[PDB]
DNA sequence: CGTTTTATTTTTTTTTTTAAA
């Protein structure tokens, strides 16, 4: 029994619980509750072998594994948390000793990740030195500010150079410094100290469980010295912290207070490769399905036009660059962007919103509701001396992300002809009268381009339907035909299935699987130790069929092609040559060209 | 630029300097600065510096020889062989863009738009100048703008 | 999260026959396919029209409440409460209704392509005539979404059209 | 056992916005 004397709090309760609970520790999980899983030792001891060994300090822990043990660990840790964790900290400190005793014991750890919230909107007095976890999504990008922890004195006679650190703000003056003789008065000086680093953006709440008709309210908090830009900013994240609170200077005549407190977080942590399976990824690449198999996952209950399934083809197994590392020249980058066209209200959003729900560079967007020019971080006011900074762009934030992107003839003459060149050269001159400099940001595009009609007019060739002309609106490789069947042969199918989702009431696990996550991983070792090149044998097709490509250029009101497209055709060449088990051209992948080229060029009859 | 990260911009930094080293910088340049970061007593960050490392000696192909100057254009020996023999030109059409093809014209003639006008010896009544001015139009996808991108590279002050 | 109710006029004119749809109207096809529903109110020259209408707009001048002796007035409160018992029902759509359904729906899409200067369809009206029936159950507080369930469906549909050449 | 406290206004350039036969 011995605390401060306004708690119920001590040391060595908290420490003994807990190194008997990393005693009583096998992984928890994987050894004693879940036993279906496995990794037998206390993680902690393994992670000391796998921190040692791995020699790769700052750990990261959770605390949630306690809801077994002793719960008035739990709540004491829960409300007095900058009073005992640094206690748990020390029980790492002894477990080294554990497993090695003579280490190089001179560094420390990082660390909760347990622990609920609901929202931000509205909390109490009860809430006030407690733990918290929420998310949302993220604005600025700071800069830092440090801040001090010691003084370093000088002297006059004999060199009185003394030195102390701080408590957190004073330093004590007896005539001379730690009172030495008092040959001289008292010094101090401020720099040959202690600093300590931080920074401050804040966070918008993005659920879905937002109050009607209700605006952003949005939080924030700093860093401590080793949380300092882990974060390309702005996107779906978590955050755990306390709720922290400070009193503020009324007026600012003199020293009277507020008495209304400001609060915000105390900051902590963020939320966000296996050798064992090796058998399905080879079984995938060797397997000929991949043309719809994992196309035929993505949509979950719809077939709408599988052969735009087969266009989600296009777009994963991780595409390859063709970087320039022999000569240097010429910044030859693969880029790759595809619109979905419209004329019907089809699913042009759906998948734009399946995908921004599922990949977390989220966005949606369309022309009338937002500027061209929303690259700019404005300077309406700002809380500077007019040093007028444009912080940060929002629409090229998406770091091979995604912004989806709705109506496209929709805006302006300067809006949408603004970005004829970003495409495919990712630069962003800022040459105004402000800071300068040519910048770098490429990504993925997508849209649900429409003409100046409802319905596409029938009697007509296609590049006149577009206000584009044949060299605009004939411009990609293709840019996808959305059409209805004009019978009632394909409109009831969909219907039939789908009519019942609310009704179904189940999910049928069907030999086209529904893979939960076995796909999701071979994908992220798509891009690791093999290398896509192209020799002799996949490029002569259209290097002899660009007679083909471009001799129907003799007319007007057709369309050829124009010399972009063999670019996109020779990033084309990338995806196919290592699944399928040849990092070398093959050569039928340019078939996929013309299996998705003249289904919409070649109908160019007249 | 020669550093550049995805995501982050150039972001700005603040400096003084001493007398020998004041008002001796110009237009984008790479030197080499001192890292003596110091403190704000206000605080907020800064830095400082003592020392930067930003043709009479002669540029690339050369060994030193006499001229006007030490070694301003010294290395006529080795020049002169590709001064005269006036298919040289043909090098300065050819040996320039070997990795582009275009029309041959415009590769036959710019530089002279990199190289020095006029600048004689007249009036104060009026200016007589050099340079010219310049343009190039077609239309895209017929390769109109690697040229430009590329003098970034070759030449001074191709911003 | 909001419930839109569009309101407007005709164009120039009072509906003139000879101007068709979209030949009268000027309204891109985007915004009438995100409508369920679209409806021109005319109502001619009726010699016995007018009258009803005008004794019953009368009625509440030399009074003030104007419905006697048909029904049980509702209040405000009243009616909100009722109206606040309704919608979690989550009602049944028994699955005879799913094969039977699209097929009703084909009916349509057949007398749409017959004329050929006629409405264009979105999939949204399909998504239509399926969204409105289960909601009336709500107010049938059965969770039994039934043939009346969407007849009723059907049959306001049907009278949203089919009422300005005759 | 005495002798002292405390105020700012108009113009720029950007990004917004808005006008007539
Ligand atoms: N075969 C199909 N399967 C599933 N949904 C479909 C199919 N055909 C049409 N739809 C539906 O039709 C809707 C089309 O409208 P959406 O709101 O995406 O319109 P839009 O593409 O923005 O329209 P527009 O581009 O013409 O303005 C989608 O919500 C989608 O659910
Ligand atoms: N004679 C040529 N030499 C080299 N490349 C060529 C030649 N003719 C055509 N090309 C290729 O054709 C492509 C044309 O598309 P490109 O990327 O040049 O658009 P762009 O000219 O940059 O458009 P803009 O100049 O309007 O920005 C070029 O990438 C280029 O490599």
């Amino acid at each position: 029994q011995l605390v401060v004397w306004g708690t119920n709090v001590v040391v060595s309760q908290c420490k003994s619980k807990f190194k008997s609970f990393i005693m009583r520790f096998i992984d928890p999980s994987a050894e004693q509750d879940e036993i279906s899983e496995n990794i037998n030792q206390p993680l902690y001891l393994q992670k000391l072998e796998e921190i040692h060994t791995l020699e790769e300090p700052y750990l990261n822990l959770n605390c949630a594994h306690l809801k077994t043990f002793d719960q008035d660990l739990y709540r004491q840790l829960i409300c007095y948390p900058q009073e005992v964790i640094p206690g748990f900290d020390m029980a790492i400190n002894e477990m080294f000793f554990e497993r090695y005793p003579a280490a190089l014991l001179e560094h420390q750890i990082q660390v909760f990740n347990a622990d609920k919230t609901r929202n931000m909107r509205s909390l109490n007095p009860e809430d006030m030195d407690q733990l918290i976890s929420i998310s949302g999504m993220v604005i600025r990008s700071s800069n830092v500010i440090p801040e001090m922890r010691e003084a370093f004195f000088s002297c006059n006679i004999c060199s009185f150079s003394t030195t102390v650190e701080v408590d957190r703000g004073r330093i004590n003056q007896p005539t001379l410094c730690t009172n030495c003789n008092t040959n001289h008065c008292f010094r101090l000086i401020h720099n040959r100290s202690e600093f300590t680093d931080k920074q401050l953006v804040k966070l918008q709440e993005s659920p879905d469980d937002m109050a009607a008709g209700q605006t952003p309210h949005n939080v924030l908090l700093y860093a401590h010295n080793d949380l300092v830009d882990k974060v390309q900013p702005g996107d779906r994240v978590t955050v755990t912290g306390i709720y922290r609170a400070t009193p503020l200077k009324t007026g600012g005549l003199s020293s009277s207070v507020k008495s209304v407190y400001k609060t915000h977080v105390d900051v902590v942590h963020f939320r966000k490769f296996p050798p064992e399976r090796v058998e399905l990824l080879q079984l995938l690449a060797k397997k000929p399905d991949i043309y719809d198999r994992l196309a035929r996952a993505i949509a979950p209950s719809i077939y709408e036009n599988d052969d735009i399934k087969k266009g989600i083809l296009l777009q994963l197994f991780g595409g390859t660059k063709k970087k320039h590392a022999t000569l240097g020249r010429q910044n030859f980058r693969s880029e790759i962007h595809l619109l979905l066209c419209g004329d019907p209200g089809t699913s042009k959003s759906q998948m734009l919103q399946y995908v921004f729900n599922l990949v977390p560079r989220s966005q949606y967007t369309s022309g009338r509701g937002s500027s061209a020019v929303g690259l700019t971080a404005y300077v309406t006011k700002d809380p500077e001396t007019r040093q007028l900074v444009l912080q940060t762009g929002a629409l090229v934030l998406a770091d091979n992300g995604v912004c989806c992107i709705d109506e496209f003839d929709k805006m302006n003459d300067s809006t949408r002809s603004v970005l004829h060149e970003v495409m495919e050269q990712q630069t962003l001159s800022i040459a105004k009268a402000g800071i300068i400099c040519q910048l770098n940001a490429r990504t993925s595009i997508l849209a649900a381009a429409n003409p100046a009609e409802s319905q596409w007019n029938k009697r007509k060739n296609i590049i006149d339907n577009v206000q584009l002309p044949h060299t605009l609106l004939s411009r990609f490789d293709l840019i996808f035909l959305v059409l209805d069947p004009q019978d009632e042969i394909f409109d009831k199918r969909l219907a039939s299935h789908l009519v019942s989702l609310y009704y179904v009431t189940r999910h049928e696990e069907e030999d086209t699987m529904f893979d939960m996550s076995v796909l999701r991983d071979y994908i992220a070792y798509a891009r690791e130790h093999l290398s896509p090149t192209l020799s002799d044998e996949a490029q002569q097709r259209l290097i002899q069929a660009y007679v083909d490509m471009r001799k129907v250029g003799a007319g007007r009101g057709q369309i050829s092609a124009y010399p972009r497209q063999l670019e996109s055709l020779i990033r084309l060449s990338e995806a196919h040559a290592k699944v399928r088990l040849s990092n070398q051209v093959e050569l039928l992948d340019v078939e996929e060209a013309w299996r998705l080229h003249r289904e919409a060029l070649k109908q160019s009859a007249t | 630029q020669a550093e550049l990260p995805r995501g982050c911009i150039p972001r700005a930094v603040e400096i003084i300097l001493r007398s020998e080293l004041v008002e001796t910088v110009q237009a984008g340049d790479r030197y080499d600065f001192t890292g003596t970061l110091i403190v704000v007593p206000d605080y907020r960050m800064a830095f400082l510096a003592c020392s930067v490392q930003a043709t009479d000696l002669p540029m690339s192909e050369v060994t030193a020889e006499d001229m006007k100057k030490q070694m301003t254009d010294a290395e006529w020996h080795k020049i002169y062989e590709m001064s005269k023999d006036r298919n040289l030109y043909q090098n300065l059409i050819s040996s320039l863009f070997p990795s582009i093809y275009g029309n041959d014209e415009v590769k036959r003639g710019i530089l002279l738009q990199q190289f020095g006008g006029v600048a004689k010896t007249t009036t104060e009544k009026t200016s007589l100048r050099g340079d010219i001015n310049v343009c190039i139009v077609g239309d895209p996808s017929t390769a109109k703008s690697q040229f430009l991108k590329q003098v970034s590279d070759f030449s001074p002050r191709a911003i | 999260r909001v419930s839109i109710l569009a309101a407007a006029n005709p164009a120039f004119g009072r509906y003139n026959p000879r101007r068709t749809v979209e030949q009268n109207i000027q309204l891109p096809a985007a915004l009438l396919s995100r409508f369920d529903l679209l409806w021109l109110i005319q109502d001619k020259p009726d010699r016995d029209n007018d009258l009803r209408l005008a004794k019953h707009i009368t009625y509440v001048h030399s009074h003030s409440k104007q419905p006697p002796t048909r029904v049980k007035a509702l209040d405000m409160n009243l009616m909100r409460r009722y109206i606040n018992l309704c919608k979690r029902k989550n009602p049944t759509i028994p699955d005879e209704l799913t094969d039977y359904i699209v097929g009703a729906y084909v009916e349509l899409r057949r007398e749409a392509r017959n004329q050929k200067d006629m409405t264009f369809t979105s999939a949204r009206n399909l998504l239509g005539i399926l969204r409105l029936s289960t909601a009336l159950a709500r107010l049938r507080l059965s969770d039994s979404v039934e043939k009346d369930d969407v007849a009723e469906a059907l049959r306001l549909l049907e009278m949203s059209k089919d009422s300005l050449n005759q």
